[PDB]
RNA sequence: ACAAAGAGAACGUUUAUAUGUAAUUGUAUGUUUGAUUGGGGCAAUACUAUAUCUAUUUAUAUAGAAAAAGAACUAUAUUU
């Protein structure tokens, strides 16, 4: 990892002042020591990368509103931003200007670099239909907006339209209820649904170059398909397939007349 | 250990269902007396024994 | 050579003979379809010889049967079978769980149903819903268990509920495992979904491999 | 680890909503080629699940509070009829679900 | 301990502890003993709540006490003699979660 | 000998067994209580003492728990009257070895300390600082520096009573610790894991279309 | 003080049998619980009617 | 009657899994230690797993040298 | 008339170079020679001697005895271990059972 | 369960039986296994109501208690009594079923050639 | 025990009641040394369970001085080397000089 | 020698008039259960005629 | 027990053992069979420099196929007798 | 006991790797007298080892090794 170069020894006077095998070297918490150290130093020369694990994952296109790949995401952030679409949107894009004139511009496109950091890469990782990607326009362009792509071929554009009251931690908030609410009207004013039926589970995944960091979820695959496995307490599915007696349906109240009285 | 105790009471006189291997061919005039007054007694010896 | 372990399908033979000698002695009630419990209770058969599962009805000898009869055993064999079926009669094979043993043999003491567990999966696939035995599921299974969910793709249709929006892989795990699974071997039609390549060699997984239909 | 289904009721801190987690079946690592340390932990851990979450930190995230975090104290679902029982029906739809 | 409750021989016979084929409830309320049992069964409460005691727990219904419902073995036999005498069971079922 | 023979445990209650020793606060391995104040008064002096309203209060079954040893079960339920042996198990178990690493605990200063060596904070006065368990109990404790960051120790001082799960669980593995780092960087210093944090890099222009 | 006072090897009488239930065994106090005479076993067993 | 039709036999291309010859083949019993359980790739290894074990029974597989085994 | 066959003597150790008719001698279930039926079968015959109507035990155990146990009449009272339960298949319990 | 000729609910799949009404059978042993269950559910109610007749003075000071401790008489009447009725029931039932097929099967049959003959050919 | 990659957490045994010997003696609660017994006697199975456990203090309890929180010495039965050897042996907690500052007396203890 | 299938010679084993007509794709042990599965029924056909 | 090594009739030579002389020789069909050959003295002695080959009834197959030989110790079917794909001159 | 590791290493424990005649376990043969142990053959279709010699004359099982029909390793070569 470029910090793998351990001195294998270290300082600490060996215990055991006698002799023997073992003595002298290098120890794991030790080694844990100058990994850390040397990681250190190097964050300095900024040598250090971080691409070391995600070696894999095909390096996403990189754009210059689209930094929101590049990052690390905490894997128990993923998990708590779970946002969801209606499946046959195929894609999502949101452009937004870099500089913005009108004081009301600079709000709309503070909601969009948020919305474009924030919302739209979690929903990559749970959705993995859609394709999402952001993109800085360069131009004094006061309004953002987003490409909602569908299944069909279609898509829409959403404006981004904050308010000018609110702040930004709600305007993208509202573009959320602006977006996800598209996404289904959209994949519910979809023509003929055979074929889109067909893409979906054909569409392979797009959300391969996010970076997840797995914390304390390292143990085995298991628990890093944990924001999959979706625990359902009291499911109902109340539709039985009701199989009836038709042979001798009476027959059950007509007998053991007990104890026969004093009539017979 | 499992004794069959549910067959204790669950018999149609005072003398089954117990096991007495101490019998005897000729049990004499107060040796029978002995005997009924002793089925009874180990079924009424038994049972306020298990009431109180 | 011949172990049993927990579970397995050996049966102890009723031959057909001895039901049908019964049933003209007077013993069993020809009207009545004549389950377990009157095999038991008439003194046909006796505790030593009802181990689960129940019986196997066997055509020894029995040539012909001259009354339409009808039965409620367990995996008759194949000749019994058409022996019953050509005099009009019925065998629906009931494969009861241990739990359903019970409370066939002393409903005496159920006083209301209480509810029985369908029998292991290795009675299903071979006696319980497979009509060749006209097992008691042989409807149940056609009719309402072989249709897969109505959202399920390829790769889900065993789920009980599809577990993904889209049959597709669900994340890089499960895809890049099996992106190599379906080249790992040789490209198949279904290979897409992932298998473990090492057999437990249970007797539970094991269905008929070989055998008649 | 785990073998067995067990539903736990833990009460958040932030906001105490009883929410309940559930502990599904989770099969042995193979015995076929042993490990000593990945097995003899797998069962010790177990008990310490079993036994109400006693030397783990559990991390489950909020279903009011949207966020994961690490301060649920786990109630046996006989403190928790204590707790749910007095609740007026109102708040019932605020701590638990 | 100089003194055990128990002999090992009852520490290792589940049979005697483990509610298996061991009806649990001795008294057998009848009609208007039960409708009087279910008039403190407190509105809110759901059987889908009160849970199964361990193994390691005694099989124990102590009978209808103050806060009965709680005692998972006294509700679901008490919720036994309810269809046995026919009063209609108004609370939830045990829903077993997937 | 024994005189004045020393009551039950916890006898205050009119119609019904002190609950059994151990739970109480005494010796295990009986699991029924009994006491000879309760079995001597006739069963109409027990219902004298007492109205319906009131037994139906100290019937009352609190089946697997236990109404005194709260968070453990009931003590005449379990296999035996011993305390539950799992909950209250020894750190290590029959067999593992003891590579408990080094454990770091949350501490409130109480006076605004500042290193001369570093020349920074060791921690400001009332904030809560992770510091290792052998400067705390040695360094900082014994001088009034500082003291533990407990839910009490908050309620004491005047602070919003923060739960750092003070050792909730003690980790027997380094890569079991390096876990456990992992879960209390993100429930304590929570900060780390914001969008905007995540994006300190970029709050404005991608670095390569900015001025020289 | 709540002990029983004599080595429990002298009072082991108790503790084998089936005394062990008609005995209180807190922290060692083999003291007889509560029993009913035989005058009272048949007079609570007769006033029921049993 | 019903004019139904179906095959004879079912043909499985599947292979069976035990073969005289081979030492721990076959179809053990759903609760049988499966094909080499505990051994850890070794000839008896499981009785070299055994001092890794944390903590054993009292007894517990213990020195057996075959004698009129 | 009871053989007890037995498999092929070398069916496992050598193969490569004996003979080609004979490494299949090794897979035919042979008796074994009587001289050792009553060997092996000497020890299930003392179940209970000089009683000379009881034939010997069986080497394996034969569906109706298993139940002979528990078709006597002290046994008729147990639910559980009769009709077979043991050779029956795993008990299935509450979705809670645990401990 | 089955134990008589409803069906089992294992009649999940639609199992019908035709051909019915087909046989007269004069449920010979069938009335022989009900004596035998009748003087079962008698000769329990016997016991569960076994009341001391001490004709001994030694022990007289129980005689007027049952002859079974409250708890047990209170189970032996639920487990084995309430059993045996069932199971005098069970025969009471295929016993009174089979009969009304008979007084069908007794008319039917009259008609046809003989009331002489009738009751020759089910003899 | 299921030999899948990935086995997703659920309810209830997906593939049957868990196969395998060690699956055996986990569904009746023993740990998984049971695998390692020669014979297993209901006392065995009871010895192993855990029921009360095989462990007690070094000096009586009312005569107990340095500070056992809740421990016994646990006796851990090893198998020897190369030749299988059951031996066992009595296992002690840690003591630590535990040399504290308790600042209600204003001085280390 | 050293071969394992020395040619058919005159001994009397599997139907080999039907081991030639047999999908290979059949392991062995439910092959010769099935070549007989085969005869079972030419076997009938043939006491039918 | 020791006498690991036996020492009556200690063999001279002895054919099976020596360097490559008892040699399996698996099927070039790579249909995971194998026939152990021991290699007589006309390839005992280094006679072919080439790895041994012979034609054998497969019985898998039932075909003659090719029996290249190959050490007797190890999995006959790896993942390297994999054959690479090709389109036959067969079919459109 | 020696060494490693873990505890801001305040000292007691637990491990891992090691195995000490300080270690108290068990083996240390059998047959003819000190060598021999195998499967054949010639010596009246006798064979004590008699007398001679030969040689792919083969080392059964169980765990591992080879997973289709095919296969390897080793033991006084009946082999506790
Ligand atoms: N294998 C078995 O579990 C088994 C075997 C024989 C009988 N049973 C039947 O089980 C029934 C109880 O149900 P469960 O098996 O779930 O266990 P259970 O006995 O715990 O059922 C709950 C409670 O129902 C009550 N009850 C049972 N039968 C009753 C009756 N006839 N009238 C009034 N109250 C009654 C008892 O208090 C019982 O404890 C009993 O009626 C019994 O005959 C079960
Ligand atoms: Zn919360």
């Amino acid at each position: 990892e470029q910090v793998q170069d351990v001195p294998t020894s270290t300082d600490r006077k060996p215990t055991g002042m006698h002799r023997g095998p073992g003595k002298r070297q290098t120890a794991p918490k030790e080694a844990a020591q100058y990994q850390f150290i040397k990681k250190w130093d190097l964050q300095m020369r900024e040598t250090w990368d971080e691409l070391e694990p995600f070696k894999g994952l095909p390096k996403p296109k990189v754009q210059f509103g689209n930094e929101a790949a590049e990052v690390i995401w905490p894997y128990a952030l993923l998990l708590e931003n779970v946002i969801k679409v209606h499946p046959y949107t195929k894609s999502i894009y949101v452009y937004y200007s870099q500089r913005q004139s009108t004081p009301l511009g600079e709000l709309a496109a503070r909601v969009a670099k948020r919305v474009s950091q924030a919302y739209l890469i979690p929903i990559t990782f749970h959705n993995s239909h859609v394709y999402v990607e952001a993109e800085m326009l360069l131009e004094y362009s006061e309004t953002p907006w987003v490409v909602v792509h569908c299944l069909d071929g279609t898509h829409k554009l959403i404006p981004v339209k904050p308010q000018a009251g609110q702040t930004v931690k709600e305007g993208a908030e509202e573009v959320l209820n602006g977006i996800v609410s598209a996404c289904n009207e959209i994949g519910s004013a979809v023509k003929n649904p055979k074929e889109v039926m067909r893409l979906l589970s054909e569409r392979p995944l797009q959300n391969q170059y996010v970076r997840v960091n797995y914390q304390w979820y390292g143990d085995t695959p298991e628990e890093r398909m944990s924001h999959l496995v979706k625990w359902d307490y009291e499911p109902e599915e109340v539709v039985p397939q009701l199989r009836n007696r038709t042979q001798h349906v009476l027959d059950w109240m007509n007998y053991d007349g007990n104890l026969p009285t004093h009539n017979s | 250990g499992f004794t069959m105790k549910y067959k204790r009471g669950t018999g149609l006189w005072d003398e089954d269902h117990v096991n007495d291997f101490d019998a005897n061919k000729y049990l004499s005039a107060r040796s029978t007396m002995r005997w009924y007054y002793g089925m009874e007694r180990l079924q009424t010896r038994n049972n306020m024994n298990a009431r109180r | 050579p011949r172990n049993r372990y927990e579970g397995k399908a050996s049966f102890s033979r009723l031959s057909l003979s001895k039901l049908l000698w019964a049933v003209d002695t007077g013993r069993l009630n020809p009207n009545e379809t004549i389950t377990l419990y009157h095999l038991r209770n008439a003194k046909v058969i006796a505790d030593r010889e009802v181990v689960w599962p129940g019986m196997v009805l066997l055509a020894g000898n029995v040539e012909r049967v001259p009354y339409p009869l009808h039965i409620e055993l367990q995996n008759a064999s194949a000749k019994a079978i058409q022996l019953l079926e050509e005099a009009g009669g019925s065998f629906t094979n009931v494969y009861m769980s241990h739990e359903g043993l019970y409370q066939e043999l002393h409903p005496e003491e159920f006083p209301t149903f209480m509810e029985q567990e369908l029998p292991e999966r290795k009675g299903l696939e071979n006696f319980a819903t497979n009509s060749r035995k006209r097992g008691w599921l042989a409807q149940w299974y056609e009719d309402e268990s072989r249709y897969a969910h109505p959202g399920a793709g390829r790769r889900t249709a065993h789920y009980i509920r599809p577990p993904t929006d889209r049959d597709f892989p669900a994340t890089i795990e499960e895809y890049e495992l099996a992106k190599h699974h379906q080249k790992w071997h040789l490209n198949q039609p279904g290979s897409a979904t992932v298998l473990p390549w090492h057999s437990l060699n249970t007797a539970d997984m094991a269905r008929r491999s070989a055998g008649r239909l | 680890s785990n073998r067995f289904f067990q539903k736990f009721y833990l009460r958040c801190g932030n906001c105490s909503a009883i929410q309940r987690s559930a502990q599904g079946y989770q099969p042995i690592a193979n015995p076929i080629l042993f490990k000593s340390d990945e097995h003899c932990r797998n069962y010790h851990d177990e008990q310490r699940r079993a036994a109400g979450y006693s030397g783990m930190v559990v991390t489950c995230r909020c279903h009011r509070c949207e966020r994961v975090h690490s301060n649920w104290k786990v109630l046996d679902a006989q403190q928790f009829l204590d707790a749910k029982l007095r609740m007026t029906p109102e708040e019932r739809a605020q701590r638990l679900w | 301990s100089t003194y055990n409750e128990k002999s090992w021989l009852e520490k290792a016979r589940w049979g005697a502890f483990t509610k298996g084929s061991r009806p649990v409830m001795r008294q057998r309320y009848s009609a208007a003993a039960l409708k009087e049992a279910l008039e403190m069964v407190p509105e809110g409460f759901e059987t889908c709540d009160v849970p199964r005691p361990p193994q390691r727990i005694r099989a124990q219904s102590e009978g209808v006490v103050g806060r009965w419902y709680t005692n998972y073995w006294t509700l679901h036999s008490v919720r036994y003699q309810c269809q046995l005498a026919g009063v209609e069971w108004q609370f939830g079922e045990r829903q077993r979660p997937r | 000998v024994a005189p004045w023979v020393p009551p039950p445990r916890h006898d205050v209650k009119v119609t019904m067994p002190p609950p059994p020793g151990g739970e109480v606060g005494g010796s295990y391995g009986v699991s029924t209580g009994y006491s000879d104040r309760l079995a001597r008064t006739p069963y109409w002096k027990r219902m004298a003492l007492s109205t319906y309203a009131l037994r139906m209060k100290e019937n009352e079954t609190r089946y697997p728990m236990s109404p005194h040893r709260e968070g453990e079960y009931d003590l005449r339920y379990t296999v035996t009257a011993y305390p539950d042996h799992i909950k209250h198990r020894p750190l290590l178990e029959i067999g593992e070895a003891h590579q408990i690493p080094t454990i770091e605990i949350p501490v409130i200063f109480l006076v605004n300390l500042w290193d001369e060596e570093r020349l920074t904070w060791f921690g400001r006065q009332y904030e809560t600082v992770y510091v290792n368990r052998n400067v705390a109990r040695e360094e900082l404790l014994p001088q009034r520096y500082a003291i533990y960051a407990t839910e009490e120790a908050y309620k004491l001082l005047g602070l919003p009573v923060v739960n750092h799960s003070i050792h909730e669980e003690i980790p027997k593995t380094p890569h079991a610790y390096k876990k456990l780092l992992e879960k209390q960087s993100y429930t304590e210093e929570r900060w780390k894991y914001t969008i905007e944090y995540l994006f300190r890099k970029y709050e404005a222009d991608p670095p390569e279309l900015q001025d020289k | 003080a709540r002990r029983v006072q004599c080595p429990t090897e002298w009072v082991h009488f108790r503790m084998h049998t089936k005394d062990k239930l008609k005995y209180d065994f807190q922290d060692l106090a083999f003291r007889k619980k509560f029993e009913y005479s035989y005058e009272d076993v048949v007079a609570n067993a007769k006033d029921m009617c049993s | 009657a019903s004019q139904r039709w179906l095959p004879l036999q079912t043909l499985k291309p599947m292979g069976h899994n035990w073969s005289a010859a081979t030492r721990s083949s076959g179809v053990r019993g759903p609760h049988m230690q499966l094909m080499q359980e505990r051994l850890d790739q070794k000839g008896f290894g499981w009785k070299r797993k055994s001092r890794s074990l944390w903590q054993q029974d009292v007894a517990t597989a213990g020195f057996r040298p075959h004698r009129y085994f | 008339s009871r053989v007890w066959v037995a498999l092929g003597g070398k069916m496992r150790r050598r193969r490569i170079g004996r003979q080609i008719d004979v490494k299949d001698m090794r897979y035919y279930w042979r008796p074994i020679e009587p001289q050792y039926q009553r060997l092996y079968m000497s020890r299930l015959r003392i179940k209970d001697h000089s009683n000379k109507r009881v034939q010997p035990m069986r080497l394996r155990a034969t569906n109706n005895d298993i139940g002979q146990a528990s078709s006597l009449k002290e046994w008729e009272r147990s639910s559980d271990r009769k009709y077979g339960a043991a050779l029956a298949p795993p008990k299935k319990r509450d979705f809670e059972f645990r401990v | 369960s089955g134990a008589v000729g409803r069906g089992s609910f294992h009649s999940v799949v639609a199992g019908a039986n035709p051909r019915r009404i087909p046989t007269y059978y004069n449920s010979a042993y069938e009335l022989i296994q009900l004596h035998r269950a009748h003087r079962e559910v008698t000769r329990n109610f016997l016991v569960r109501d076994k009341v001391f007749d001490n004709k001994f003075p030694g022990c007289s000071l129980a005689n007027g208690l049952f002859k079974m401790v409250p708890n047990k008489r209170g189970n032996f009447h639920t487990r084995e009594l309430t059993e045996s009725i069932r199971h005098r029931t069970i025969w009471g039932q295929r016993i009174q079923q089979q009969r009304t097929i008979n007084a069908a099967i007794l008319e039917d049959a009259t008609k046809v050639l003989s009331p002489a003959q009738m009751e020759d050919r089910f003899s | 025990f299921s030999t899948f990659a990935l086995n997703p957490e659920t309810s209830r045994a997906p593939h049957g009641p868990p196969r395998g010997l060690i699956n055996r003696y986990i569904s009746m609660g023993l740990p998984p040394w049971a695998a390692w017994c020669n014979r297993v006697n209901r006392h065995a199975l009871y010895r192993m369970s855990d029921v009360s456990p095989r462990s007690f203090l070094p000096k009586a309890p009312h005569e107990m001085d340095v500070i056992w929180m809740n421990e016994r010495v646990r006796e851990r039965v090893r198998t020897s080397r190369q030749v299988q050897h059951v031996y066992r042996q009595l296992k002690y907690p840690f003591v630590k000089t535990g040399i504290h500052y308790s600042d209600t007396l204003d001085h280390w203890v | 020698h050293h071969n394992s299938s020395l040619p058919y010679a005159k001994h009397d084993t599997n139907n080999v008039l039907a081991m030639r007509l047999f999908p290979v794709n059949v392991g062995v042990r439910a092959r010769t259960e099935a070549i007989r599965i085969r005869t079972d029924d030419c076997l009938q056909r043939l006491r039918d005629a | 027990r020791l006498k690991k090594r036996m020492v009556g009739f200690i063999p001279k030579v002895i054919p099976r053992k020596i360097r490559n002389n008892m040699v399996a020789l698996r099927s070039e069909a790579n249909t995971g069979h194998m026939e152990g050959y021991i290699k007589t003295e006309a390839e005992r002695l280094d006679a072919t420099g080439r790895k041994l080959q012979k034609t054998m009834w497969d019985p898998v197959l039932q075909r003659y196929t090719l029996m290249k030989e190959t050490k007797v110790r190890g999995p006959f079917l790896t993942k390297s007798n994999i054959a690479r794909k090709v389109d036959f001159p067969v079919g459109a």
